[PDB]
């Protein structure tokens, strides 16, 4: 059935530096309007599973 | 809702512009506005995306802008055949997704025509039927982009009135019709009433007077 | 007859803590003098990997 305790970012703004880590959940923007903490139009939460 | 003049027409072959003139935080605060096409009795047909992009398909007549809080779009040459709608579409701010309110497209080929209008006060028998209707019949006005006002006897009303949407005739152009609703009582309260309709800045109205 | 340590007004929360270190105990002086500026103390701070 599938085990999804085990997750990935998918989206970000920039690369990363290597050896960094980014815990951060704030939702990524793709378009020009900004959509204050909410998923929808233009806007992922950042990690898959 | 947004704003777009409900009637624009012109020669086939030349310019037409549509403006859609919304607000801020729509249209204005953003850049995904588009259009759409509905031939009556089809499925609205993607005609132009954000801004000024096209599909495939969608010939190079169709062009479209933004100048701040208003988008237009323009044809450049009527064919013969783009009578549709126009509905201008935009996203708002919070996944709301306003729309516009739609204009027809024509192209009298030949010379406009004028409203003919007709108008009827509640019969004898309504009266003893306690109740009262004044009809207001409009026919023959070819671009059909008319609209209506009525009155009573100095001043305008906006209760008890139901409007046909225009339908089109076998001479292929349009006709109309609207109710007015009455209690006997206020039909001689007010010493006449009447309907006015515009068209094309023109205006024509007739009246008619309890007995 | 003292200065004691009483406030420590720095953060609200923390929530998902990733690294941590804590030296032995060992009690600072905390007294105030009145001279002239006694200790010098420079630091260099760099970010790299
Ligand atoms: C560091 O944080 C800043 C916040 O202003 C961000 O712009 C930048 O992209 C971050 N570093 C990297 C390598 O992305
Ligand atoms: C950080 O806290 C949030 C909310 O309490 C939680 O969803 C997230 O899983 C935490 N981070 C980790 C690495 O568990």
């Amino acid at each position: 059935g599938g085990n999804y305790n085990y997750l990935y970012r998918l989206f970000r703004k920039s690369n990363l530096k290597p050896f960094e880590r980014d815990i951060s959940t704030e939702i990524y923007q793709a378009g020009s309007t900004p959509c204050n903490g909410v998923e929808g139009f233009n806007c992922y939460f950042p990690l898959q599973s | 809702a947004l704003t777009q003049p409900p009637s624009a027409s012109g020669s086939p072959g030349q310019s037409v512009t549509i403006s859609c003139t919304g607000t801020s935080s729509d249209v204005g605060g953003s850049n995904y506005v588009s259009w759409y096409q509905q031939h009556p009795g089809k499925a609205p047909k993607l005609m132009i995306s954000e801004v000024s992009k096209r599909p495939s398909g969608v010939p190079d007549r169709f062009s479209g802008s933004k100048s701040g809080n208003t988008a237009s779009l323009t044809v450049s040459g009527l064919q013969a055949e783009d009578e549709a709608d126009y509905y201008c579409s935009s996203y708002a701010g919070s996944n709301n997704w306003v729309f516009g309110g739609g204009t027809k497209l024509t192209v009298l080929g030949q010379p406009k025509a004028a409203p003919s209008v007709t108008l009827f006060p509640p019969s004898s028998e309504e009266l003893q039927a306690n109740k009262a209707t004044l009809v207001c019949l409009i026919s023959d006005f070819y671009p059909g982009a008319v609209t209506v006002a009525w009155k009573g006897d100095s001043s305008p009303v906006k209760a008890g009135v139901e409007t046909t949407t225009p339908s089109k005739q076998s001479n292929n152009k349009y006709a109309a019709s609207s109710y007015l609703s009455l209690t006997p009582e206020q039909w001689k309260s007010h010493r006449s009433y009447s309907c006015q309709v515009t068209h094309e800045g023109s205006t024509v109205e007739k009246t008619v007077a309890p007995t | 007859k003292s200065w004691m340590e009483s406030e420590f007004r720095v953060y609200s929360s923390a929530n998902n803590c990733t690294f941590e270190y804590v030296s032995q105990p060992f009690l600072m002086d905390l007294e105030g003098k009145q001279g002239n500026f006694k200790n010098l103390r420079e630091f260099v701070f760099k970010n790299i990997d």
